[PDB]
RNA sequence: CUCGA
DNA sequence: GCATCCGTGAGTCGAGG
DNA sequence: CGTGTCAGAGTGTCACGGATGC
């Protein structure tokens, strides 16, 4: 299972959250499985249905 | 149907909010290392999730059931393995470090050898080279030099006594 | 091996990278054998 | 995802978010932060242009931001991480070797999870102390209390090689030592010439 | 650990 | 928009455990 | 190997800056 690597998620300032513009606490708990993430959304399909 | 199999996987996250954290606990006074005692909660509950009789009675205690189980995988890990190794840590003070000697008696007889080398004839050197440099059989620089075998058997016997009478006439300790 | 070498590069290392350099997995989780001192295959010794 | 599940895709842990970066325009972002530093407020600002820092690097490099999540882990040599015998007849080896071992055992474990097809709830709980373990092998103590060994130590981990006074630059790159010197007490001597 | 400049 | 909190740093060399 | 009460860690630095967070 993909794992990442520390020096860029819990390193200040926080390499990943400045990538993907999420916050830190959100990212600890993503990585963690505090919280699922959502990686895609239909939204097209959604406006359909 | 679908909704069966989930059902397993919602019994399963039921008893990890009332005994995975109690349980955690007990290992950690077992072994001393947090992260051990995280190893021994995992197997613990898998074997739980492999044991439907233990999770079939809840009008009998399952949280003791866990607790044996934990204590039988401490103290199988407390055997050989673990006997010899858990003992010392390198990065941990008091473990002498290692040496190697230094190359200064290796560097003067490799010195010393090279000069006997150099007053030998160039099938004598090229034969002592190709069996205590190189390894080789007595049948492989017969081979590779194309003479006979006995040929290369009598060369390196003269090459080598060659070699003690220039080391001797120098004062190499026998 | 010279000792006139301009620039001394990093970058992140590729998973792709790390096979790369990698001369086997480390598959079983044991060192050596604590007879023989022979280290155990796909050990973390492994020769 | 038992109602909308065909709408959307989720996930948790380590691997989503390597989703994440897959799914994810680099020069878009790029230009996303060009225009708010363009014109924009010193308060929601400054945190636009830091941000441009980390994103545009990864642009011009052309190496990827997918590195920073791992799918193998290198193991450094065995001389590099040695196990020493005893004059007691034990052994004594490098923590380097008690942090790989901790992510071989543990991914050995997953490995068997997903294999048996266990409840999602232990190969997600196993899959955290994976990542916890790749994080204590690169750098024990970052996050949270650090994986102490025998004794309440806390376990050296490789970043630790290069750390301050006794890491690998300080210790023995900026001050070695050398063959050929001595040491010994000084006394005055007044006959000796300045030279 | 304890000490020397 | 700001108080909080995290992570960084804190002399060099030598002798014995 | 099989496993069915429960028993459970260290604690006297600090200055300083900036990302982190209600």
């Amino acid at each position: 299972a993909p794992v990442t690597h520390i020096w860029y998620f819990k390193g200040v300032p926080s390499r990943l959250g400045y990538l993907l513009d999420l916050a830190p606490k959100d990212l600890e708990k993503i990585i963690y499985f505090a919280a699922y993430v959502i990686t895609s959304v239909d939204e097209e399909m959604r406006h359909n249905e | 149907v679908s909704g069966a199999a989930a059902a397993e996987a919602a019994l399963m996250r039921a008893l990890y909010d009332e005994h995975a954290a109690v349980l955690w606990r007990y290992a950690l006074r077992l072994t001393g290392d947090a992260a051990q005692a995280e190893d021994v909660v995992q197997e613990t509950l898998l074997r739980a999730w492999q044991h439907p009789e233990v999770i079939g009675d809840t009008a009998r205690p399952a949280r003791a059931w866990l607790f044996t189980v934990a204590r039988n995988m401490i103290i199988d890990e407390r055997r050989s393995a673990r006997f010899r190794n858990v003992v010392g840590s390198t990065d941990q003070s008091g473990t002498p470090e290692q040496s190697t000697p230094d190359e200064v008696n290796a560097a003067l007889d490799r010195l010393l050898i090279a000069d006997a080398l150099a007053q030998l004839s160039a099938e004598h050197r090229a034969v002592i080279q190709r069996s205590y440099y190189r390894g080789w059989s007595t049948a492989q620089i017969a081979t590779d030099l194309g003479i006979a075998e006995g040929t290369v058997k009598s060369r390196l016997h003269y090459a080598v006594r060659a070699l003690r009478l220039t080391l001797q006439e120098l004062g190499v300790t026998r | 091996d010279v000792n006139f070498f301009d620039e001394l590069r990093i970058g992140l290392a590729t998973a792709e990278d790390i096979r790369q350099w990698s001369y086997g997995e480390v598959k079983k989780p044991e060192t050596i054998n604590y007879r023989t001192l022979k280290p155990e295959k796909d050990g973390l010794f492994c020769e | 995802v038992d109602r909308y599940g065909e709408y959307f895709t989720g996930a948790m842990g380590a691997e989503s978010i390597q989703k994440l970066i897959e799914n994810f325009d680099i020069d878009a972002e790029a230009e996303s932060l060009r225009d708010v530093i363009r014109n924009g407020k010193g308060q929601k600002k400054l945190r636009a242009l830091k941000r441009l820092k980390v994103v545009a690097a990864f642009q011009q490099s052309g190496n990827s931001p997918m590195g920073m999540v791992l799918d193998a882990v290198p193991v450094i040599p065995p001389e590099l991480r040695p196990m020493v015998q005893l004059d007691g007849g034990r052994f004594a080896t490098s923590d380097l070797n008690d942090l790989y071992r901790r992510v071989i055992n543990r991914n050995n474990r997953l490995k068997r999870l997903i294999d048996l097809g266990a409840p999602e709830i232990i190969v997600n709980n196993e899959k955290r102390m994976l990542q916890e373990s790749v994080d204590a092998l690169f750098d024990n103590g970052r996050r949270g209390r650090p994986v102490t060994g025998p004794g309440n130590r806390p376990l050296k981990s490789l970043s630790d090689l290069l750390k301050g006074k006794q890491g690998r630059f300080r210790q023995n790159l900026l001050g070695k030592r050398v063959d050929y010197s001595g040491r010994s007490v000084i006394v005055v001597g007044p006959q000796l010439k300045l030279h």
